[PDB]
């Protein structure tokens, strides 16, 4: 739920083309938002859980290059030299560290992803997105839970684009979000 | 519905340009090849690969630019852009004569992706394909003269390069080093392709000339329309004509339509046969009695023997220029003349 | 065995005779002076 | 690994990202959008 | 409107066909 | 979605609580798609033969035969592929799976479960309490000898080391 | 139609014709200029005969 | 593990289309 | 029509004509197969073509010794 | 000189396709004869 007002119906982007008609304050952040109308045709719940999917994974990659630039693991120097983002990867794939995470990422996709997804389009009772992982009790409460939800859907929202960026500004230049943020100037290129 | 069923309707309507599911091959790459020909004509040099100036940009004309074939150096190579000939550089590209292989190969698919487009217009129509059949004609000249007879060759050097000038050397060198014209199955395919216009020519002549009085025009024209169930014209005094004029004439429509189907195909299909033939140097070049009767008398002489002579000289003179990576030096003493037979 | 449905009788018209006989002559016409080499 | 195998995947990527993607959502979507 | 298969065909067959045909009239007059 | 194992997922429809370790884990479609007696015989042997392979893993290590040379255990498959104690082992295990075949064909008609071969020699499992416990104890048993003897053959493939020649000076890659 | 059109297309033809005039077409697709068909090392007629180092040998013969 | 198609697909259509016979062809 | 052994032995494989499966049936597996197939034909051919080099692969007869 | 096989090829190629399509039209003759008044 979380209010009538930021993810709910009478709350739109726009002035207001009468709305989407698929779209209402029934789903999590909804504010009315489609100047496509990829709404109606496409399966909300299919769309909805690539949403969340998406958000997740470029949260956890945002934070990953951060930490990346930030913080090195132990043990992780002797290894890879500089590698911030792109030669990361395929320094990575070449050694074997991101082919033993793409076996398990493809573990979990097939033995979570695809039956939770199929089940969820032929009319099951559990929503996109939810895993029913809560190890902590953080969405014990419901009050809090629906905040938690559209927390969650905003800060997914954001790191999509926080990431797409810092792919993008890497791509221009060779450096990795901190970096960039340190030497602002653009004729620098590492 | 179903995506795919929403996409096949979507794609089915009856727009000013029919789409349909072969569009999605026929278009990008029939534009991609008829653009990257113009670029090549009117930008791309061949100085690097030929020792030719072939671009507007170098002051060539129409007739004389062309997109030429790539270096010898490369052998049967696709030439892909990202290939290790040019290793993802653009110019290099060009300069190897990249942009060729591109023409070709994307042509190549939009002669397939038309021939689809046939088919599907046919059967959405609701008539018979008769067409994409027909096209196979043009489709196996192509195959066999611009794919199959490089393939067969040292390399793609040997292929037409896409251009006027271009094609009337490919001509001349084929005939200079195969003897092509002897070639019976050449042979075949111009005897198709001129009956084909004579049939085209005769068959417009006598529809023309044999109209039923329609109008009261005399602009003929107009007495026609296309809602009509009866015959625009006389086939009866058209077969009375041609039978006492010529000894034989057509009495059945369709017999004479597939005809004039079937003698531009079976020409270019006997051609592209021979062309084939010639890809391996299997080549109906000389008539090993004729040759020898010509070594062992100095006296006799036939046209044949002409012909041979004239190929040696096309062969001896265009040697070195059309073939610049042999390195081919010929001193005017061993480079054959009628005086010096 | 039996009767067999499939059964259906051939016809050759004059002047596909004619077509024939004309394309196999001309043909030998035209490839005799190679087959003789 | 050599570079002729990179150029080689790079060039499926491409053809996937730059034509076979680009062309088929812009088909899906107006398939979609345009019922009739 | 803005966007349709006939504009983007069109657009697609002069943009280019433009950029040639003013390319070509520079080579015209090139010293050569 | 009661799958009961993992809460998202929902029991598969033929997943009732009749067979013993069920608790609901079939997330990929495959007793949906084949016979769960055929399913259940298949895990029970493919779980034997792990449990007798991973003792067979420690003991051969641990102790060889006075006969036979010193052999780590693929080396031992090898040699004896090429001495004739392989092919002997193979006939006896092919001679008892040759009424296996007639124990499943039994199984797909009925009157026999899924893996049940009535070897009880020593008279184990006495009152259907104490033979449910040991059935759970030998399904648990089974899945993990199936996954620690594929994890001593590949650590040995990888590290060229035995397992408990790896335990101790761990050598890590 | 006539308003978008008396902008755009114009504009495009200039650009058309500076893309030769400025040189632009000889740098992107190598097309030698008149004064660079035979340098003074290298006075026949340019070929290339290796196709694996087809890139390299162009950098050498263009390089002058 | 624990629909016919039913069209021929092997039949032409084989219907003759009329064509009427008028006072002129007559 | 003659019945036999053989006939009656190979009967059931020429029973269930025009028997189809339900809509699309597995045809997205089948799409995927193909696209596998004509990456490995891309693959073998460019390494005969000899615009792919992958390793210790050398496309010429000196290759055979 | 001439090759006895040049002879050979020549005549029979012409010769058994000739026969072949005048079998065939005197077969299809014949049931026309036949089928008709005679
Ligand atoms: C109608 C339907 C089709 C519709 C049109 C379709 C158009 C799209 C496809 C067109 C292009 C197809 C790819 C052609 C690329 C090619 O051919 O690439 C050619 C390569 C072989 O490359 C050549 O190989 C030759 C032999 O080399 C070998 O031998 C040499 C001896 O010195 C060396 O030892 C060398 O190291 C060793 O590799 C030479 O080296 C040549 O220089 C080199 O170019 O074959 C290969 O990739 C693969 C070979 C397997 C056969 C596949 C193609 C078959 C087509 C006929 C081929 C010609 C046969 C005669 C036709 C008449
Ligand atoms: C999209 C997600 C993503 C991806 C693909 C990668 C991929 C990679 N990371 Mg990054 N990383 C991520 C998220 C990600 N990470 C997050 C969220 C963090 C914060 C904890 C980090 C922190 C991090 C550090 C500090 C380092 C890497 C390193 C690496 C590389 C080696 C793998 C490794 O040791 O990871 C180690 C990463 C973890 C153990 C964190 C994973 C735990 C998160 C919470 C996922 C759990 C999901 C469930 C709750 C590899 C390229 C190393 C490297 O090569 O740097 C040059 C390295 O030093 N990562
Ligand atoms: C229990 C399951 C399991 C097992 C047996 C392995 C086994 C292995 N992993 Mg994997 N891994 C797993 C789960 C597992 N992984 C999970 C759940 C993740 C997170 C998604 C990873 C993420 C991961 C990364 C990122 C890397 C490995 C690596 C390795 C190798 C370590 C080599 C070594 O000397 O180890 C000794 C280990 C310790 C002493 C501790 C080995 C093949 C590394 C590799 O590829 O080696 C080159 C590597 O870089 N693993
Ligand atoms: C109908 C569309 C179509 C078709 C059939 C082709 C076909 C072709 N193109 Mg063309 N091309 C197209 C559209 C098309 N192109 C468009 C839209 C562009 C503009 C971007 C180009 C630009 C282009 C260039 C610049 C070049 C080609 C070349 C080629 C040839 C080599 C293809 C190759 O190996 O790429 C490899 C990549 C693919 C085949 C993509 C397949 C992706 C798979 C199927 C998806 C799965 C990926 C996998 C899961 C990931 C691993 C081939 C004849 C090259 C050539 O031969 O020129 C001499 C070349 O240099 N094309
Ligand atoms: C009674 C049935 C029977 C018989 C006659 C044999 C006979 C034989 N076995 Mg086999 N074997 C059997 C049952 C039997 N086996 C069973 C039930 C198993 C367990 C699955 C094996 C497992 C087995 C292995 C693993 C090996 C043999 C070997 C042998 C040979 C050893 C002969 C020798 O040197 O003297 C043996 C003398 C004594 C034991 C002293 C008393 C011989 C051909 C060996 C072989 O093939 O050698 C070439 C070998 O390595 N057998
Ligand atoms: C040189 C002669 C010649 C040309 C130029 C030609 C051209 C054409 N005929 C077509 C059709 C046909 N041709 C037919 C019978 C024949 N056509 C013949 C001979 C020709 N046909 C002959 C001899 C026959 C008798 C069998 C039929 C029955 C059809 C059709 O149905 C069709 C049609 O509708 O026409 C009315 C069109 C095919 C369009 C297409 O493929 O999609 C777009 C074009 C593509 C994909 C080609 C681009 C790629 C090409 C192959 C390479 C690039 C070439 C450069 C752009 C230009 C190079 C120029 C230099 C060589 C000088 C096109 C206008
Ligand atoms: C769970 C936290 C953790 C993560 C996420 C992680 C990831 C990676 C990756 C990325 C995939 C690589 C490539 C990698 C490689 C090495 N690690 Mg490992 N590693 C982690 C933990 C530790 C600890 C505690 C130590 C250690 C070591 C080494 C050595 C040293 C040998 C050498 O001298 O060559 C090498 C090469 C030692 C070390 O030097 O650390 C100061 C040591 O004590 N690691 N490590
Ligand atoms: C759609 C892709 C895309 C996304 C989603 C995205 C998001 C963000 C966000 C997140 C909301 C931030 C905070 C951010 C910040 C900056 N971006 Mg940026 N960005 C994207 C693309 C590009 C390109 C193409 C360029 C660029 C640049 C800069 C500079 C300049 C610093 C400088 O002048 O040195 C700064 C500070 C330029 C740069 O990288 O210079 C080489 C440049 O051309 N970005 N960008
Ligand atoms: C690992 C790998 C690599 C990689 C890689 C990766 C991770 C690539 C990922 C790239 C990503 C995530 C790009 C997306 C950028 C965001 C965009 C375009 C949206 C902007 C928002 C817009 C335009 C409008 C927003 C908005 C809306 C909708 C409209 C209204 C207002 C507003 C709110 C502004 C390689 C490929 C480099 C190769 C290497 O060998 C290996
Ligand atoms: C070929 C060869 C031979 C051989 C051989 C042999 C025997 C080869 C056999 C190899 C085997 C049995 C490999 C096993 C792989 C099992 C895996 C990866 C599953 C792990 C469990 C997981 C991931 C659990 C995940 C899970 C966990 C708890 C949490 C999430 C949920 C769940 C999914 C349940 C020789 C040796 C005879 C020699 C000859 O010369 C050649
Ligand atoms: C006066 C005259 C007399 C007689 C009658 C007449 C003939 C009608 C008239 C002529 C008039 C005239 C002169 C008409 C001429 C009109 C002209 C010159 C049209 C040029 C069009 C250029 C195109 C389509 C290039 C597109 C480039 C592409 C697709 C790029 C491809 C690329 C390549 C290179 C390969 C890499 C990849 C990409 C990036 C894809
Ligand atoms: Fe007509």
């Amino acid at each position: 739920y979380q209010e009538g007002v930021l993810q709910g119906l009478g709350v739109d982007a726009i002035p207001g083309t009468d709305r989407p008609k698929n779209l209402d304050g029934t789903l999590v952040g909804d504010i009315g938002f489609d100047p496509l109308g990829f709404s109606n045709w496409l399966d909300l719940r299919w769309a909805r859980e690539a949403e969340i999917k998406h958000g997740r994974v470029a949260m956890l990659a945002a934070t990953g290059m951060i930490v990346q630039d930030v913080y090195k693991f132990p043990g992780v120097q002797q290894t890879f030299g500089d590698a911030s983002m792109m030669k990361l990867h395929n320094v990575a794939v070449g050694q074997g560290a991101m082919q033993q995470l793409f076996l398990w990422i493809t573990v979990l996709e097939t033995l979570t992803g695809i039956p939770a997804i199929i089940q969820t389009l032929k009319g099951s009772e559990r929503q996109p997105g939810d895993f029913g992982f809560d190890p902590l009790g953080c969405g014990s409460n419901p009050e809090q839970l629906a905040r938690r939800q559209l927390v969650e859907l905003k800060n997914g929202r954001l790191a999509m684009i926080a990431v797409g960026g810092m792919v993008h500004h890497y791509l221009l230049v060779g450096r990795g979000p901190i970096e960039f943020i340190k030497n602002i100037p653009n004729f620098k290129n590492p | 519905r179903g995506w795919f069923d929403l996409m096949d309707d979507w794609l089915k309507r009856d727009r000013f340009v029919f789409v349909g599911w072969s569009g999605l091959l026929l278009f990008p790459t029939s534009y991609l090849s008829i653009g990257g020909w113009f670029t090549g004509t009117t930008f791309v040099t061949s100085w690097y690969t030929h020792g030719l100036a072939s671009s507007y940009l170098e002051g060539c004309n129409f007739f004389t630019a062309a997109v030429s074939t790539p270096a010898n150096s490369m052998g049967h190579s696709l030439l892909l852009l990202w290939g290790p000939e040019a290793q993802g550089d653009f110019t290099r590209w060009c300069q190897i004569g990249g942009l060729w292989a591109f023409c070709a190969l994307h042509g190549s698919f939009g002669l397939i992706g038309f021939c689809l487009r046939q088919f599907e217009i046919a059967r959405l129509v609701g008539i018979r394909p008769y067409n994409a059949i027909a096209f196979s004609g043009p489709i196996a000249i192509f195959v066999s003269v611009f794919l199959m007879y490089p393939l067969g060759q040292a390399s793609w050097f040997f292929a037409p390069s896409l251009g006027v000038a271009a094609i009337f050397r490919f001509l001349l060198f084929i005939q200079g080093f195969h003897n092509f014209t002897l070639n019976p199955f050449h042979m075949m395919g111009v005897a198709g392709i001129l009956g084909a216009a004579l049939l085209c020519a005769i068959h417009g002549a006598t529809v023309q000339n044999t109209i039923f009085e329609d109008g009261d025009a005399a602009n003929t024209f107009r007495a026609f329309t296309p809602t009509q169930a009866e015959e625009t014209y006389s086939m009866v005094t058209a077969n009375r004509f041609w039978s006492q004029i010529f000894g034989v004439a057509f009495s059945n429509k369709r017999w004479l339509h597939f005809f004039m189907l079937f003698v531009p195909l079976a020409g270019l299909w006997t051609s592209a046969i021979g062309i084939v033939g010639l890809a391996l140097n299997l080549r109906a070049y000389d008539f090993v009695s004729q040759e020898l009767r010509a070594a062992e008398d100095p006296e006799f002489e036939t046209f044949y023997t002409k012909n041979i002579l004239l190929n040696e000289g096309i062969r001896s003179w265009m040697a070195a220029q059309d073939q610049p990576h042999e390195n081919f030096i010929f001193p005017e003493e061993v480079l054959p003349r009628g005086n010096a037979l | 065995s039996g009767p067999n449905p499939n059964k259906q009788p051939v016809e050759l018209n004059r002047t596909s005779l004619f077509w024939g006989l004309l394309l196999i002559f001309v043909l030998a016409v035209l490839f005799s002076s190679y087959f003789f080499n | 690994m050599t570079p002729s195998f990179s150029a080689f995947i790079n060039s499926l990527l491409a053809g996937l990202f730059i034509v076979i993607i680009p062309i088929g959502t812009a088909l899906l979507i107006v398939s979609q959008s345009d019922r009739l | 409107p803005i966007f349709t298969f006939r504009w983007l065909a069109i657009h697609g067959l002069a943009v280019p066909t433009v950029f040639f045909l003013g390319a070509i009239t520079s080579m015209q007059f090139i010293q050569r | 979605d009661f799958s009961a194992a993992v809460p998202f997922l929902k029991r598969p429809s033929n997943l009732d609580g009749a067979y013993i370790g069920d608790v609901g884990f079939d997330p990929l479609g495959f007793s949906d798609v084949f016979d769960l007696r055929v399913l259940r015989e298949a895990e029970l042997k493919h779980g034997r033969f792990a449990m007798l392979a991973v003792l067979g893993f420690i003991v051969q290590e641990l102790y060889t035969f006075p006969f036979f040379p010193k052999m780590a255990p693929v080396d031992a498959h090898d040699y004896f592929v090429k001495q004739g104690g392989g092919s002997q082992i193979i006939f006896w295990i092919s001679f008892v799976e040759l009424f296996g075949v007639v124990a499943l064909f039994e199984t797909l008609q009925g009157k026999r479960e899924p893996g049940d071969f009535a070897f009880d020699p020593l008279g184990l499992a006495k009152d259907e309490a104490t033979l449910e416990r040991y059935r759970l104890a030998e399904v648990k048993h089974a899945r993990l000898a199936m996954i620690a003897i594929g994890g001593f053959i590949h650590q040995y493939w990888v590290t060229k080391q035995t397992v408990l020649e790896q335990l101790g000076n761990f050598k890590s890659l | 139609y006539w308003i978008i059109h008396s902008i755009t297309i114009p504009a495009l033809f200039v650009a058309g014709w500076l893309f030769v005039s400025t040189g632009l077409a000889y740098d992107i697709f190598g097309t030698p200029r008149p004064n660079e068909y035979f340098t003074q090392e290298r006075q026949q007629v340019p070929l290339v005969n290796d196709r694996f180092s087809a890139k390299q040998e162009l950098e050498d013969l263009t390089k002058g | 593990p624990r629909v016919y198609d039913e069209e021929d697909q092997l039949l032409i259509l084989s219907d003759i289309v009329t064509f009427e016979e008028t006072d002129l062809g007559r | 029509a003659l019945r036999t052994r053989l006939g009656e032995l190979l009967r059931p494989l020429n029973s269930e004509y025009g028997k189809v499966a339900p809509g699309w049936g597995t045809t997205p597996i089948m799409g995927f197969v193909m696209l596998l197939f004509a990456v490995f034909l891309l693959i073998i051919l460019q390494i005969y073509n000899s615009s792919l080099i992958i390793e210790n692969v050398d496309v010429d007869w000196a290759s055979l010794g | 000189n001439v090759s006895v096989a040049a002879y050979l090829a020549v005549l029979l190629g012409t010769f058994i396709p000739v026969v072949f399509l005048i079998t065939l039209f005197i077969q299809s003759e014949a049931r026309k004869a036949a089928e008709s008044g005679q």
